[PDB]
């Protein structure tokens, strides 16, 4: 029925912090298990990332901040661990060739979010990502 | 508000003023009344302000 | 001196609006960015302006408007 799960998660991480995301978080496991053995990391990554911008479900939570945003990462890191695709997700560089290579790590330094920085390092992110682009 | 921040990306912000009654596109705006008015000894400090300064710099620049 | 810079700038402004009054065309010369949204769900109006700012007193910038571009996207 073409459920708006990519649209719903973007409006969730801005302001609808905890409870609306987790009700959507249970919905995605129901939508992946139906194929009973597909290419699993190909499908779940495409349902978290726009085609053109390449923006993840983490970075959209990282651009706008909110005094609940420590919670919005740990819930989102634990979901990427239950499908064992956290490593390709945490190093998901921007690929729209505007400011390409700017990863989810790079937003955390520039926004001066020191607390979720060490959380983002503890998952094992690459601290060496080159960012070419329009700048 | 009459001012917005488009994007930050570090210490380089981009300004954006509202400009709805300020430039000469309507009748009797602030720019027309700040130039064609006597009886004010404080005009030459007024045009230093940011929605007036760079705009009047821009309108002289392009034509 | 150190005050003629301001009062001559007025004498520039005496001419600039005079050329505005001299040309009652449709004004193809645009001098603003039209219909750019400030913030609403419906009101996308009040044509705008762009300048640049500078350094220290950093803070966590909450209210942005776009996904950090410098120029237009695409």
């Amino acid at each position: 029925k073409k459920k708006r799960l990519k649209k719903r998660i973007f409006a969730a991480v801005s302001e609808g912090c905890v409870e609306e995301l987790r009700e959507l978080l249970q919905d995605l496991q129901d939508l992946c298990r139906r194929r009973r053995g597909l290419d699993v990391p190909d499908f779940l990554m495409h349902k978290l990332t726009a085609s053109d911008t390449g923006k993840t479900c983490l970075m959209k939570a990282l651009l706008n901040i909110n005094p609940n945003t420590k919670e919005i990462v740990r819930i989102l890191l634990a979901f990427a661990e239950e499908n064992d695709i956290l490593d390709r997700f945490i190093n998901a560089e921007y690929t729209e060739e505007a400011y390409e290579g700017q990863t989810a790590l790079n937003i955390a330094i520039e926004r001066r979010q020191g607390d979720i920085t060490a959380v983002l390092i503890a998952a094992g992110a690459d601290v060496n990502a080159h960012a070419k682009g329009v700048f | 508000s009459r001012k917005f921040t488009d994007w930050a990306y570090g210490p380089v912000s981009s300004s954006l003023y509202d400009l709805t009654n300020v430039d000469t596109t309507t009748d009797n705006s602030v720019l027309e009344i700040i130039v064609y008015n006597t009886n004010i000894d404080n005009r030459h400090e007024m045009l230093t302000l940011e929605p007036l300064h760079t705009l009047l710099h821009t309108k002289w620049k392009k034509f | 001196s150190k005050e003629s810079e301001r009062i001559w700038r007025l004498q520039r402004a005496r001419t600039i609006l005079e050329f505005e009054k001299m040309l009652p065309e449709w004004l193809r010369s645009r001098f603003r960015m039209g219909e750019l949204c400030k913030v609403a769900d419906e009101d996308f109006r009040l044509c705008l302006r762009i300048n640049e700012v500078k350094w220290t007193e950093w803070k966590t910038h909450v209210s942005f408007l776009n996904e950090d571009p410098g120029p237009i996207r695409r």
